[PDB]
């Protein structure tokens, strides 16, 4: 029942995730999103189902907020060297070793 | 007499020439005009490309382009089934 | 859940493609220029439908972008001696070995 | 759904035609006109059906078009021995 993704073991019963042996303290909001993309792991996310399921169905905020969280992201756990979520524009963001 | 008028058919003819006439205006007046011209509603004649792009100061391809988006939202499914009927 | 042509593999749930050997990154626009492709692979495609579909509807734009997205194609795709993709003067394209 | 006349197999979906096994590629004027022939095979068509269907209505020009697009035709897939596609005077074209 543990999610893992190469270098990132993720846990939500502890709700405790590992960069590859070193925990990191991260807020619900990324939490869920980042478990939404393991549980599809291997496809792209849009945005239309992120602001969907990752966030509420009467959303009425704008839609830079997913590069706001992306930005977030890549700064926090993918600090590392090679890249673990790729960016595609008119479509989205996967999550994929390089 | 076969070459009689069957005086069924003809108000059959006259009332589905109405209904092309809504049907048609359903439509953008552009689109309308286009496929008027294209096929000799208003006149006997059906013109070519050439003809409707110096009347509409538009290039072929362009009318090209209206035609087969015109013929695709005239496809529409009340637009196919209320003209189906009138066969 | 998986489309297959010749040396054509696309999977559009992971949404990537494998070609002889390699994949390539794709833009959205030539990427649903090759799944229409190869999902109506065999059956040929004129140029109002394709843009009617791997485009918006609300497109009003000219129509030499296909033939420029093509040519995108033609310069990762036909590489090899067989013409994957054809060019139909005067119908369309289409996907056929 | 295969179109089909003896020797002649024609293929709307995949546009191109065989020769018992053998494919030509043909002009889409003279695919339109081959097509519309085998789909009305053994029937005699004149040549404003054959105008008026091929050719767009408007087509303001003289007929001979035809003509030289039934000798493409002919010289192209009647290039067997039989003879397919042939002619009645002042009439019009079968294909038998």
């Amino acid at each position: 029942v543990r999610l893992t993704f190469a270098d990132i073991e993720l846990d939500e019963e502890t709700h405790e995730v590992w960069k590859a042996g070193q925990p990191v303290s991260l807020s619900p909001t990324e939490f869920t999103l980042l478990r939404y993309f393991v549980i599809n792991a291997g496809t792209v996310l849009s945005k239309p189902k992120i602001l969907d399921h990752v966030w509420r169905y009467d959303f009425g905020g704008d839609v830079n907020v997913v590069e706001s969280y992306v930005s977030y992201l890549r700064r926090k756990i993918d600090t590392g060297e090679k890249r673990l979520l790729h960016t595609l524009r008119g479509v989205g963001y996967v999550l994929r070793e390089p | 007499d076969s070459e009689a008028v069957v005086a069924v058919d003809a108000v059959s003819f006259t009332l589905l020439q109405d209904q092309l006439q809504s049907v048609l205006d359903t439509l953008s007046e552009r689109e309308a005009g286009v496929v008027r011209l294209r096929f000799g509603l208003t006149d006997g004649q059906p013109r070519t490309l050439d003809e409707i792009g110096q009347v509409y100061g538009v290039t072929r391809e362009r009318i090209r382009q209206i035609e087969s988006k015109t013929m695709s939202k005239l496809r529409h499914p009340s637009r196919s089934q209320v003209l189906r009927d009138y066969l």
